[PDB]
């Protein structure tokens, strides 16, 4: 996250901090994702696609440092790791960048609500906050694009969401971006996403509910001057959510 | 780059 304030767990409990385990047994941040259901967090495909075996990953609930355990954290493994068959990028776009992971303890147990651990909603088919809407986003991403380090302390921010019609003009992302994603942005071109916070939320409040509108997916550079961040635009994604999450 | 990069096809990644 460029710019923005450091927050703890607390402040962002359904957000996920996926990990993946070396020949070595050295293990290294992937990416971010959002638990929707106890047993299930949802993520970017781009994350996985170059590793996709479930065997690889750890994923921490409650857990508010990079590189260190905090208090209430708890652990998992990867049950199922559910990539998008359609998935494909062009230079700078990605469509379909969506992924779940089943996840499950050691003891065989979902994840249980805590202080640091809550689901976050899924919005209602079709149903997205008006652009304008102030939203947050969170994660372990780069705070300077040219920076080499990761912070160790879990970050958030406030973007705006973007017209389609605004993000569609060609000084903006042109028709690289469609109906199944949303843009968002700080007005003032301050404030965004980077690497390493791909597949977090984008979290909006909407029916008066936190609610997970987009997952963290594109864009070019960071923080760039009429270059938002491109999120998943999970609203248009429950059928597939649907099809891959039954019980 | 190597097999440990954080996120690599994320936006201002090597593949994003
Ligand atoms: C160096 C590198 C690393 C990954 C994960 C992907 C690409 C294309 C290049």
């Amino acid at each position: 996250i460029i710019g923005g304030e450091f927050t703890t767990i607390e402040n962002q409990p359904w957000f996920a901090a996926i990990y993946r385990r070396h020949r070595g047994g050295s293990v290294t941040y992937v990416c971010g994702g959002s638990l929707i259901s106890p047993c299930w967090v949802i993520s970017a495909t781009h994350c996985f696609i170059d590793y996709p075996k479930k065997e690889d990953y750890i994923v921490y609930l409650g857990r508010s440092r990079l590189n260190s355990n905090t208090q209430g954290e708890m652990k998992f493994e990867v049950e199922n790791l559910i990539l998008h068959k359609d998935y494909s990028a062009d230079t700078l776009a990605h469509h379909n960048d969506i992924a779940l992971l089943k996840i499950r303890s050691k003891e065989g147990r979902c994840a249980q609500p805590s202080r640091t651990i809550q689901t976050i909603a899924l919005p209602s088919m079709y149903n997205d906050p008006q652009f304008g809407t102030s939203c947050e986003i969170t994660g372990f991403g780069k705070e300077q694009s040219t920076d080499y380090l990761y912070p160790e302390q879990l970050k958030m921010t406030v973007v705006k969401l973007i017209s389609h019609r605004e993000c569609q003009q060609p000084h903006y992302y042109g028709s690289e971006v469609t109906t199944k994603m949303l843009c968002a942005a700080d007005p003032q071109w301050k404030t965004d996403s980077c690497q390493g916070d791909s597949g977090g939320p984008l979290v909006c409040s909407l029916q008066g509910r936190m609610t997970l509108t987009g997952i963290v997916s594109w864009g070019r550079g960071c923080a760039l001057k009429d270059k938002p961040g491109v999120y998943t635009r999970v609203s248009h994604f429950l059928p597939w959510i649907r099809s891959h999450t039954k019980e | 780059c190597s097999r440990f990069v954080v996120d690599c096809r994320g936006r201002g990644g090597p593949c994003g």
